[PDB]
RNA sequence: GCUUUACUGCAGGCUGUCGCUGAGGACUCUCACUCCGGGAGGAGGACACCGAUAGCCGGGCA
RNA sequence: ACUCGUACGGUCACUGAAUCCUGCCCAGUGCAGGUAUCUGAACACCUCGUACAAGAGGACGAAGGACCUGUCAACGGCGGG
RNA sequence: CGCACGGAGGCGAAGAACCACAGAUUUCCGAAUGAGAAUCUCUAACAAUUGCUUCGCGCAAUGAGGAACCCCGAGAACUGAAACAUCUCAGUAUCGGGAGGAACAGAAAACGCAACGUGAUGUCGUUAGUAACCGCGAGUGAACGCGAUACAGCCCAAAC
C-alpha cells in the first residue's frame, strides 16, 4: 500500500502469473525477497513480482525504487500465496523475479509494456 | 551485494523519514488500540530480529509490548525523610523501559524464555518493543544447535535475573575495563554501587 | 496536621457516598433513529429520591417502559412524543432547532444525544432565545447565555416541583431526613471550632480564622478553604 | 452456635485427647497428661 | 504535637518551551489526538491530554 | 467520590431561632480584575569566544511582581493632640 | 512384638526382629488446578496463563517449597558530624521478582608498570587507606599491575 502507486487489473495479473509459471518450467525464476533483491542489483532481472498483502511492509518497501534505478520492470500481485504457488512453492512469496524467461519472453515483454503504459 | 535485510535496517535508522514514517503513523493508530502484550506472527523489523537470534521456526515467538514513557510513577513519602530523600518528580527507575517490556512479555508467556528484544518506536506517551521468546520445551528448539542453549535449567527466568542483552547492558557490563569496577561480576556482589 | 474533611470526601467512603442503591432512575432522553415516530403514554407519577421532585413513568409504543424527567403539568393518560417531528407541547422532547424561540425548556443536552445535562432541578428552566443553522443560544437558570448545537435535544416546559425552596426546614430533623438521601456529610462543624491540627482555621484562645479567608486558586487541597478565589466579598460597594 | 461436620470432628478429637494416661502405661514405664484441658478454665481453638 | 512573612526542601496549582505534531504575529485547514453518538455521523483539533523541562505561588507536607 | 446528581444544584467558609438592627475605614495583609511602561526563566534565535565545546552578552518576554482598580457578613482597625 | 521395664496374647528354623537398596500402599486440606468451603461439600474437569497443534486439553510448560548462599528490582531511620541540611549510618534494615547446587561473570570497540609490553572471567594475597571524593568538615575509598588458585575456548547475523 505505501509502496503501491498503481492498481494492476485482475486480467493483467492473471497474464503475469501465467507467464511466471511457464518461466519456472522453461527459463529461470528467483523465489523470495532476498533472492529477488539481488537479481535487481546484479541486473539479471527481467520482471519482478511483488505481493500486496505483505506484513510488515518493510520487507518489500525497497523493491519499487530499487527497480526504477535499475530499469527492471515490476508488477503487483494482490495475494502472497498466489505468487508463491506460481513460482512453484508450497508456501507463499512476498516477491519473485523472472531471471531470464523462456517461451514467455514475448508475453513478459508485453506485460512490461502494459505496465509502463499503466504508469 | 546488499541483502534485502539491509534495506529494512537502513529504513529504521531514520523512523521519522520516508515510507517508514508514513507506516508508523498508520500502524500506531492500531497499536494504541491493542493491549499491553500482543503476539504477532511476523517481526516488524526482520533484519533486527534475525540479527538477534530469531528464526522462522516452531517454538520461536514474537510479541509487541507497550510501556508508558517517562520517570518513576512514585508515591511521596508518608513518614519522616531528610530533604535528599523527599523527591518524587525527578526520580527515575534503574531498569530501562525496554527491560520492563521484556518482563511483561515473559510473564504473559510463563513457559517461554526471553531471547532478546528491540525497539519499534514510540508516540508521545508510550514506547513499543518487540520481544523474541523461545519455547525451551519444543523439540524443534531442543535440536537446534544455535538455540538449544536456552533450554538449560539455569536459563529459567533469565529475564528476571538480568541475563538478557538489555539486562546485561543496563547492569553496566558492557565495558570490560575502566568504569566496570562495581558492575562485574554482579551489582549485588559489588555492594549495589554500580 | 491531619487531612481536612474535604480531603476525606474524595476517598468515596460510605459516609460521603450517595445512597445510589436507593435511587430510581438515571434520567436521560430516549434514543430515536429518526422520523420521530416515538410516542408514549404517562402511566404514573413517582417521587424521585435523588432530586426531591416528581418523575413520570412512561410506556412507549415499542414496548419500552422508562422513567422521565417530568416538567410541570404532566399527568397520567397524557401522550408525550420524542423526536424531530414532535408536537410543540409541554412534556415533549425535540432538538432545539425544532423548538420555537421564547419557549421555556428543561433537561437540555450539552452535546447532542447525551440525554440532558442542564436545567433539571425543581421548578427551573432554560430559555431558548436565538436560532440559527449553526448555534442555538440558551439562557440557563444561572443567568448565563449558553451557545449550543441546535441538534441538542430538550424538553418543553419548566421542571416540576417548583417552589420547593420556598419553605424553611424549620428543624434539624427535617434537614437530616433530606441529607440522608444525598451524597453529603451532615451536620457541619465550623473550621474555626476545630483544633489547629484539623483545619487551617482551627486553634486559638477564641474562635476566629487565623488569616484572611480569601484563598488563591492555586492553593493545594488541604489548604483551599474559606472563600475560594473570591473576586470580592461582603455586600457593600 | 452451629457446628459443622469438620468442627465436630475436631471437638471430638479434643475430648478424646482429654483422657488420662492409662494405668498400665504407668507400670510399663515404671512411672502426667500435659494436655489436660478443662472446658471452663481452658480455651480450644476456632 | 502545633504555628508562622524562622532555615532548607517536597507535593500541588498556574505559566512558557520540547516531544506526540500534520496541510495551506495574525489566520485557514484535516490526518494524528480528544470528546459526543448504538451507528451513520457530529464537535473540537495540532490545541488539549500525556511525557520532559523552565519561572512564579506553595506550613498542604517533611 | 460528589453523581441514577445539574444552579430551586453542590461544593467551600462565616454567623447561629424570632424581633429591632448591622455605622465609618481598601493604608497594611489576603483574594480578584486590569495594565502604556518597568521587571520577569528555559528552548529556539543573534553577537563574541572555542577548527567543536565549556562560557560571556543580546534580542524577545509567559505566568508572576512593580503600578492601577474592586472588595470588610475578607484578615482586621475605629487613636494622641 | 518403637519410645515404654504392664497384663493378656502372639510372631520367629516356612530364618522373625533388625539394617541397606528397590518396589507396593499412601485418607482429607495444602501451589491445589471442575466448582464452592475454617481440612467439608456440590455436578466430569491440566482452574488460570501459555507453546505445539491431528485446533480435541491431543502433546507439553508454568505455579509452590527449601538453612542460608545467589541474581534482578524498591529502598528508610535511629546514628555519626559532639546542633544540622550535603555528607554519614547505607545501597544497610525491610519490601517486590526469580535461578541453581552453587549462582553471577567470561573470550577485549580490554589494559595503558607507554611498551620491541600484558592477553577471557571469578576468587585469594597484595597494590593501599595509595589515587579519587568531601559544609575539602567529619568521614568516604578504588583500579592497572604483581604473587597465587583454576584454566578453555567457541556459536550466530550478513556476504556467497
Ligand atoms: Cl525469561
Ligand atoms: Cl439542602
Ligand atoms: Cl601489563
Ligand atoms: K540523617
Ligand atoms: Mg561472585
Ligand atoms: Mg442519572
Ligand atoms: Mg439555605
Ligand atoms: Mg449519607
Ligand atoms: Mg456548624
Ligand atoms: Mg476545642
Ligand atoms: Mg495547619
Ligand atoms: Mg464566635
Ligand atoms: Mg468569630
Ligand atoms: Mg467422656
Ligand atoms: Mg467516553
Ligand atoms: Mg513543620
Ligand atoms: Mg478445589
Ligand atoms: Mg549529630
Ligand atoms: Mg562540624
Ligand atoms: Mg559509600
Ligand atoms: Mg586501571
Ligand atoms: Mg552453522
Ligand atoms: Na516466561
Ligand atoms: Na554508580
Ligand atoms: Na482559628
Ligand atoms: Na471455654
Ligand atoms: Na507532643
Ligand atoms: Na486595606
Ligand atoms: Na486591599
Ligand atoms: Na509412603
Ligand atoms: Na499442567
Ligand atoms: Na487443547
Ligand atoms: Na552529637
Ligand atoms: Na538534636
Ligand atoms: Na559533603
Ligand atoms: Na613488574
Amino acid at each position: 500500500p505505501v509502496y503501491v502507486d498503481f492498481d494492476v487489473p485482475a486480467d493483467l495479473e492473471d497474464d503475469a502469473l501465467e507467464a511466471l509459471e511457464v518461466a519456472r518450467d522453461t527459463g529461470a525464476v528467483k523465489k523470495g525477497t532476498n533472492e529477488t533483491t539481488k537479481s535487481i542489483e546484479r541486473g539479471s532481472a527481467e520482471l519482478v513480482f511483488v505481493a500486496e498483502d505483505v506484513q510488515p511492509e518493510e520487507i518489500v518497501m525497497h523493491i519499487p525504487e530499487l527497480a526504477d534505478e535499475k530499469g527492471v520492470p515490476f508488477i503487483f500481485v494482490e495475494q502472497q500465496d498466489d505468487l508463491g504457488h506460481a513460482a512453484g512453492l508450497e508456501v507463499g512469496s512476498a516477491a519473485a523475479a523472472v531471471t531470464d524467461a523462456g517461451e514467455a519472453d514475448a508475453d513478459v515483454e508485453d506485460i512490461a509494456d502494459k505496465v509502463e503504459e499503466l504508469r | 551485494a546488499r541483502s534485502a535485510y539491509s534495506y529494512i535496517r537502513d529504513a529504521w535508522k531514520n523512523p521519522g523519514d520516508g515510507q517508514l514514517a508514513e507506516l508508523q503513523w498508520q500502524r500506531q493508530q492500531e497499536w494504541r488500540n491493542e493491549g499491553a502484550v500482543e503476539r504477532i506472527e511476523r517481526p516488524t523489523r526482520l533484519d533486527k530480529a534475525r540479527s538477534q537470534g530469531y528464526k522462522a521456526k516452531q517454538g520461536v515467538i514474537v510479541a509487541r509490548v507497550s510501556v508508558r514513557k517517562g520517570s518513576a510513577r512514585k508515591r511521596r513519602h508518608k513518614a519522616g525523610r531528610r530533604s535528599k530523600r523527599q523527591g518524587v518528580t525527578r526520580i527515575t527507575r534503574r531498569k530501562d523501559i525496554q527491560r520492563v517490556a521484556e518482563e511483561r512479555a515473559s510473564r504473559t508467556f510463563p513457559n517461554l524464555r526471553v531471547l532478546n528484544s528491540y525497539s519499534v518506536g514510540q508516540d508521545g506517551r508510550q514506547k513499543w518493543h518487540e520481544v523474541i521468546l523461545i519455547d525451551p520445551n519444543h523439540p524443534a528448539i531442543q535440536n537446534d544447535d544455535d538455540l538449544s542453549w536456552i533450554c538449560a535449567d539455569d536459563q529459567a527466568d533469565r529475564v528476571f535475573r538480568g541475563l538478557t542483552g538489555a539486562g546485561r547492558r543496563n547492569r553496566g557490563l558492557s565495558g570490560k575495563g575502566k568504569g566496570s569496577e562495581k558492575t562485574r561480576p554482579s551489582l549485588r556482589s559489588n555492594g549495589g554501587k554500580g | 496536621g491531619r487531612r481536612i474533611q474535604g480531603q476525606r470526601r474524595g476517598r468515596g467512603t460510605s459516609t460521603f457516598r450517595a445512597p445510589s442503591h436507593r435511587y430510581k432512575a438515571d434520567l436521560e432522553h430516549r434514543k430515536v433513529e429518526d422520523g420521530d415516530v416515538i410516542a408514549g403514554t404517562v402511566v404514573d407519577i413517582e417521587h424521585d429520591p435523588a432530586r426531591s421532585a416528581p418523575v413520570a413513568a412512561v410506556e412507549f409504543e415499542d414496548g419500552d417502559r422508562r422513567l422521565i424527567l417530568a416538567p410541570e403539568g404532566v399527568g397520567v393518560g397524557d401522550e408525550l412524543q420524542v423526536g424531530v417531528s414532535a408536537e410543540i407541547a409541554p412534556g415533549n422532547t425535540l432538538p432545539l432547532a425544532e423548538i420555537p424561540e421564547g419557549v421555556p425548556v428543561c433537561n437540555v443536552e450539552s452535546s447532542p444525544g447525551d440525554g440532558g445535562k442542564f436545567a433539571r432541578a425543581s421548578g427551573v428552566n432554560a430559555q431558548l432565545l436565538t436560532h440559527d443553522r449553526n448555534v442555538a443560544v440558551v439562557k440557563l437558570p444561572s443567568g448565563e447565555m449558553k451557545r449550543l448545537d441546535p441538534q441538542c435535544r430538550a424538553t418543553i416546559g419548566v421542571v416540576a416541583g417548583g417552589g420547593r425552596t420556598d419553605k424553611p426546614f424549620v428543624k434539624a430533623g427535617n434537614k437530616h431526613h433530606k441529607m440522608k438521601a444525598r451524597g453529603t456529610k451532615w451536620p457541619n462543624v465550623r473550621g474555626v471550632a476545630m483544633n489547629a491540627v484539623d483545619h487551617p482555621f482551627g486553634g486559638g484562645g477564641r474562635q476566629h480564622p487565623g488569616k484572611p479567608k480569601s484563598i488563591s486558586r492555586n492553593a493545594p487541597p488541604g489548604r483551599k478553604v474559606g472563600d475560594i478565589a473570591s473576586k470580592r466579598t461582603g455586600r457593600g460597594g | 452456635g452451629k457446628k459443622s461436620k469438620a468442627t465436630k470432628k475436631r471437638l471430638a478429637k479434643l475430648d478424646n485427647q482429654n483422657s488420662r494416661v492409662p494405668a498400665w502405661v504407668m507400670l510399663k514405664t515404671d512411672r502426667r497428661n500435659h494436655k489436660r484441658r478443662h472446658w471452663r478454665r481452658n480455651d480450644t481453638d476456632e
